[PDB]
């Protein structure tokens, strides 16, 4: 979430990111319930106040809200104890932010995201863009390994595909920012634009990428002015599920049919409907590709036709249980690197060695009944030395 | 005794050649210049080297050597010629080796050259590792040959490995550049079924295999079990292997060395092992007398963990006191000669118990004083002087 993204930041980047135009307001809206009230209170105070007052300024009931809000805003570093006055820069910017100093667009965003997903899946016809392809490849959801051949889809790719559009886009933009820092694009400048949307060379490239994603559209041969789409700020279902593992989806866009075929066997395709079967073969194929039953169940539930909404639960218990059992049927091997010792002599002496590999992060599996500790070869030169020291101590 | 003396000061040189031994402060050319401790260790090393010659050339051939010497002497002892034949009553080293070579056809000149003419004992440091993939046991035996009393051994070396399929002997060739010796290991199909594990002798016993490793079949290893060299072994087993070697071995020197090596592992499984040795008649009595002192040392080391009464007290009241009165000792009947020795050695080890304050507990001192007060010896056919003297000790 955006709260996680902002919490994972340093004070030096935080105060700079608190730009005058929008950031002080976008981060304010994040404040879930009560911290808004305290920010408004001590927006006009130039004198810090004791912490005991803030502690006792919430009744005994519902105090956990007080502690959680205080911790969240301490992490955000909106104020400092100074002994709880707010940061002067944030106070000034917030005062400046508080009395101081379309139908075609949504369709465009939908179509652009749909073609992006078409390219993501193995669609022969899709929009071509080398920058988009390499960005998706380095986002961790795609791997090519051969420039001549079109890139394939990794295991995480299917999971990302089956996610809903809001979370899908949000995670995609999170990965975009994380890779922006890697490629060298300043994070603060690009981040501030997202906040400003909900109200330079790097800016132009970032806006080009956003337009490729379909969140914005200049509409004037790439002019300075832009008109953000609905997705920039941040529908009825069509699938009918039977009790015999049969799906009737009122789908005209090929994207939905492809998504359903990812985990179902298609039987018929009518102009305004398509018939598929959820069989062991298709479900286990999806599970092997990497999906888990939770994504499939959530996808079918969110794309649930209004006819089946009346029944509770919306998705039949037999279908849900069958999908879950099919996914459980498979349990899979793992991969790690390690080295094992033996002849550990005294018992109380083996317990002290277990804490050496656990603190360094090179321990995989321990055994106090046989004395059997696995150590990765990456930290083999540090565990052996410790063992030698212990032997010397005797 | 001899490895302690030879590592302490130089070494004992049987058969010197005329100084041959300059590492020690007296001359070994005459018996009246020898130190008395050197004379005692000389006789001790001489009879151990004769046991080694019996190990190479069997005991019946050895008794035939001695009978040939005695028979030459007794044919010599009846002549009247003034020493034409009376010098057959005098033995030498060359005559003894020649009589050995006459009766057996083997000469012992490497063994004589190593253990007589050379004046040193050997030190063995062993450690093992079990290779689960190739099912082998990789021993690692290194010698300390740079100490002042030591020498380098290059002969063969017997090792006895007790695995789940039984006890197997292996001969290792320990040349100068040798360090790793790979010996093969057998199955672990006596852990699949509960079957009895066969011992060094022909018998077999039920073992509790819960402490054993799941991947290794081997229960214990003994380097040079028959004491066929003049050696000091320092083997690094795991503590459960020492406990299995204390419980189920049919060799008293291995039970003694496992008692000696269990003092470094104060775990409660070792306390259970020594307590099961102490309760066990049909164990040799000098092993139980050592297990008393080992149990006292282990009990001193695991204070602030010890649960019930002090060590060996409940065991003393179970073995040697009345059933109706626990604190009154039974009247003295010393006719068993093994529970007499164990009874007179158990409070002596029990008095080495110490509390968290480093003072002997007043539960053991009161127990010893009640052993002294309630002592009645008007009924046995034996005297009480050694038992009362051990009570004062």
């Amino acid at each position: 979430n955006l709260q996680e993204f902002l919490g994972g930041l340093s004070p030096g980047v935080l105060d700079r990111l608190y730009g005058h135009p929008a950031t002080c307001l976008a981060v304010f809206r994040e404040l879930p319930s009560l911290a808004k009230n305290w920010v408004m209170r001590m927006l006009f105070l130039e004198q810090p106040l004791p912490q005991a007052a803030v502690a006792l300024w919430v009744k005994k009931e519902f105090s956990k809200a007080q502690e959680e809000s205080t911790g969240l805003l301490s992490g955000l570093r909106i104020w400092h104890t100074q002994l709880l006055i707010l940061n002067p820069i944030f106070r000034q910017n917030l005062r400046i932010a508080l009395l101081g100093g379309v139908p075609s667009l949504d369709k465009y965003a939908e179509e652009r995201w749909e073609v992006v997903l078409h390219f993501m899946v193995g669609s022969p016809s899709a929009a071509v863009s080398q920058d988009l392809a390499q960005l998706l490849s380095q986002a961790g959801l795609m791997k090519s390994t051969e420039p001549g051949e079109p890139p394939c889809i990794t295991s995480a790719g299917f999971q990302f595909l089956l996610l809903d559009t809001p979370a899908q886009l949000w995670y995609f933009m999170l990965q975009y920012l994380q890779t922006a820092q890697s490629r060298g694009m300043d994070l603060v400048e690009i981040l501030s634009f997202l906040f400003q949307l909900s109200f330079s060379d790097s800016l132009l490239n970032f806006l080009q990428h956003l337009r490729e994603f379909g969140l914005v559209f200049q509409r004037k041969r790439k002019s300075r002015r832009y008109y953000p789409t609905r997705l920039a700020i941040n529908q009825p279902g069509f699938i009918v599920v039977e009790t015999n593992y049969r799906l009737y989806a009122y789908t005209e866009s090929e994207l939905q049919i492809a998504l359903i075929a990812l985990f179902s066997e298609m039987l018929y395709r009518f102009p305004n409907m398509v018939v598929a079967q959820v069989t062991r073969e298709s479900v286990q194929q999806a599970i092997a590709s990497g999906i888990t039953a939770q994504q499939i169940i959530h996808f079918l539930r969110t794309r649930a036709h209004p006819v089946m909404l009346k029944q509770t639960p919306v998705l039949p218990p037999t279908i849900t249980d069958q999908i879950r059992l099919w996914e459980l049927e498979r349990d899979r091997l793992r991969f790690t690197e390690g080295v094992l010792y033996n002849q550990f002599l005294s018992q109380v002496d083996f317990e002290l060695l277990l804490a050496h590999a656990r603190e360094l992060g090179v321990l995989v599996f321990e055994n106090s009944a046989k004395r059997l500790m696995v150590v990765t070869p990456a930290g083999h030169s540090d565990v052996k030395r410790f063992w030698k020291r212990q032997k010397h101590s005797s | 005794k001899i490895v302690a003396y030879e590592l302490k000061t130089g070494g004992v040189l049987l058969h010197p050649i005329f100084n041959p031994a300059s590492h020690l402060h007296f001359s070994i050319k005459h018996p009246h210049t020898l130190s008395w401790e050197y004379y005692s260790m000389f006789q001790c090393k001489a009879h151990l080297v004769m046991r080694l010659i019996e190990n190479r050339i069997s005991m019946e051939f050895m008794l035939q050597v001695f009978n040939k010497l005695l028979s030459l002497a007794s044919t010599a002892s009846s002549q009247k010629f003034q020493s034409h034949m009376w010098s057959q009553m005098l033995v030498s080293t060359s005559g003894f080796l020649k009589s050995i070579s006459n009766v057996s056809g083997k000469d012992i000149q490497p063994l004589i050259k190593q253990w007589v003419d050379q004046s040193g004992v050997v030190k063995f440091y062993g450690s093992f590792a079990f290779n689960r993939k190739r099912n082998v046991l990789e021993l690692e035996i290194k010698q300390d040959y740079t100490s002042p009393g030591t020498q380098k051994y290059v002969g063969p070396l017997k090792v006895t490995v007790q695995e789940l399929d039984g006890s197997f002997n292996h001969t290792l060739q320990i040349e100068e550049n040798s360090l790793k010796h790979d010996i093969p290991c057998h199955s672990k199909s006596r852990r699949n079924k509960k079957k009895k594990i066969p011992l060094m002798n022909g018998e077999e016993v039920d073992m509790d295999l819960s402490a054993m490793d799941a991947d290794s079949p081997l229960l214990w290893i003994r380097i040079d079990p028959d004491m066929s060299v003049l050696r000091k072994v320092e083997f690094e087993q795991a503590d459960f292997m020492w406990q299995y070697q204390l419980r189920y071995e049919r060799d008293v020197v291995a039970q003694q060395e496992s008692i000696l090596a269990l003092e470094k592992f104060p775990t409660p499984a070792s306390r259970l092992a020594l307590t099961d040795i102490l309760e066990q008649e049909q164990c040799f009595y000098r092993v139980r007398m050592s297990a008393c002192f080992c149990l006292a040392k282990i009990a001193n080391s695991m204070v602030s963990t010890w649960t019930g009464p002090p060590a060996m007290k409940s065991l003393f009241t179970r073995m040697f006191c009345c059933k109706s009165c626990p604190n009154i000792v039974k009247t003295n009947n010393f006719m068993s000669f093994q529970s007499y020795f164990l009874q007179k050695t158990m409070p002596v080890a029990m008095a080495l118990l110490r509390d968290v304050h480093n003072l002997c507990p007043k539960e053991v001192l009161t127990f010893i004083l009640d052993l002294i007060k309630y002592n009645d010896n008007r009924k046995n056919k034996f005297s009480d002087n050694y038992y009362r003297a051990e009570m004062i000790d």
